[PDB]
DNA sequence: GCCTTGACCTTCCCCTTGCTGGAAGGTTTAACCTGTGTGCAGTCTGACGCGGCG
DNA sequence: CGCCGCGTCAGACTCGTAGGAGGTTAAACCTTCCAGCAAGGGGAAGGTCAAGGC
């Protein structure tokens, strides 16, 4: 029986090869469409075996094109919704002579418009990072790429000079202060302490801590030690 | 860039414009502003130097 | 059952028995393999009477009492009908508050003028100034 | 500058009706229909290997 | 053995020019997870408003 049918497989293959993927992968579903057809078969209804067989692959492979055939996963829902979307695009377009508006055909479909919004913005796909931007085979598209993600050197440098300066106007101030608000804000190590850890290492205090905060304040808000970032206030 | 001709030049040396070399020499510069004092970091160079 | 003609023969839709479930409030019926809530004449007249209990006003706790009392075929007419008439009460008090706001409602309107006026002396009864 | 000391605020998670709507993810219909292709690709070409073939 | 043919591989450098796609292939019946509403209420955990004792 896998035998007997193997050309009505590739004639709806062939039929829908109409371009979403490729031949074989589609004719192999479909031989997996005619496995489970006989793997299950009634036969007391006295029909034509094949026509059971057909329905089920149709399925089978026309989900199939619909789960694959993008490196982005949208499942079926997404698709069928374009598929009527665009069969009523066609009729539109007939009856308008002019392409649809969202309003018009979110009416006739009956259905509200940020979802056509999101569809449209989603139903389209990628363009290929070596595709010939150039008149000729001048360059590809990889040149007019940017590295938009990791450093400016510049800020860098301005970012090492911050905590010169910082480290140094904290030499400036108590040791207390200074060691205690280094290790408050996570400065010198790799983890953050925070009111009360901070004070139960030194003492049980609360909120003559927040005022040891505030003094450290005014210690440094003093117009002669600011100007190591009067020009960080731009920072 | 264009080229053209220096017919006194010692020959030595080079034509330029200066821009270019403004650009091309731009660190340099943040550097020693910072050193002798008048912008004491970058941004306050780079604002003198725009 | 197959769990939609039962929603519709209860009226409710499947996420409401679902919900009904998830509160304990009747016989717990079985799935089939494929996962179909295997409802039942029990489940049934389970969720009429579940039913019907909140459209009378029993919340979701005292109606899940209520198929308890189905459920108990040792149930006692007493106890249910003194829970009907705590409800006929606790209905009265409602009415009763109600129409008691109604008519302080009532007593603002008519007072009011209603003649398009910045002097709007309902806002100003209901507010605390001057 | 060491201590609370009391008492007030702001944020953030979590909870209490009766559901509702959404998203993602599954499984079956008996009238049928049986070998593509489908637009390439316009033949660049000289030196050089090597398979067959005498 | 000495052709004959087929088959692979090569075909200067540096600047800039334009942004760019397209046509088509079920519907019903079910499953589970969470967002969200009134109208707010508890409650954690940092704080933060005054005020003291040396
Ligand atoms: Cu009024």
């Amino acid at each position: 029986m896998v035998e007997a049918n193997l050309r009505l497989v590739i004639s709806i293959a062939k039929k829908y090869t109409n371009r979403g993927l490729q031949f074989l992968d589609l004719i192999q579903e479909g031989n997996i469409g005619l496995m489970k057809a006989v793997d299950k078969f009634e036969y007391r209804r006295g029909y034509k075996f094949s026509t059971y067989a057909t329905w089920w692959i149709r399925q089978a492979i026309t989900r199939s094109i619909a789960d694959q055939a993008r490196t982005i996963r949208i499942p079926v829902h997404m698709i069928e919704t374009i598929n009527k979307l665009n069969r009523i695009s066609r009729q539109m377009l007939q009856e308008m002579g002019r392409e649809p508006t969202p309003e018009e055909l979110a009416e006739r479909m009956l259905m509200p418009e940020d979802k056509i919004r999101k569809v449209l913005k989603i139903a389209k796909e990628p363009i290929s990072m070596e595709t010939p931007i150039g008149d000729d085979e001048d360059s590809h598209l990889g040149d007019f790429i940017e590295d938009t993600t990791l450093e400016l050197p510049l800020d860098s440098a301005t970012t090492e000079s911050l905590r010169a300066a910082t480290h140094d106007v904290l030499a400036g101030l108590t040791a207390r202060e200074a060691k205690v608000l280094r290790m408050r804000f996570g400065i010198d190590m790799n983890t953050d302490y925070t009111l009360e850890e901070v004070g139960k290492q030194f003492d049980v205090t609360r909120e003559r801590i927040r005022q040891i905060e505030a003094k450290a304040l005014r210690k440094l808000r003093h117009p002669s030690r600011s100007e190591v970032l009067r020009s960080f206030l731009d920072d | 860039s264009v080229i053209t001709v220096g017919p006194y030049l010692r020959l030595h040396q080079c034509g330029l414009p200066k821009k270019m070399a403004l650009e091309l020499f731009k660190p340099f510069i943040y550097g020693k502003l910072e050193l002798r004092g008048l912008a004491t970091t970058i941004k306050a160079a780079k604002k003198m130097v725009e | 059952m197959n769990i939609s003609d039962v929603a519709k023969i209860t009226g409710l839709t499947s996420k409401a028995i679902r919900f009904y479930e998830e509160k304990g409030l009747v016989t717990p019926p079985m799935r089939s393999e494929n996962g179909y809530r295997t409802y039942t004449q029990q489940h049934l007249n389970e969720l009429t009477l579940l039913r019907q209990a909140r459209q009378v006003g029993f919340n979701l706790e005292e109606s899940g009492e209520l198929v308890n009392l189905f459920n108990d075929p040792q149930r006692h007419s007493a106890d249910v009908k003194r829970r009907t008439l705590e409800k006929v009460a606790e209905i009265e008090r409602h009415i009763e508050e109600l129409q008691s706001m109604r008519d302080q409602l009532l007593a603002l309107a008519n007072a009011c003028p209603g003649d398009d006026s910045a002097d709007c002396p309902i806002i100003e009864n209901l507010s605390g100034c001057c």
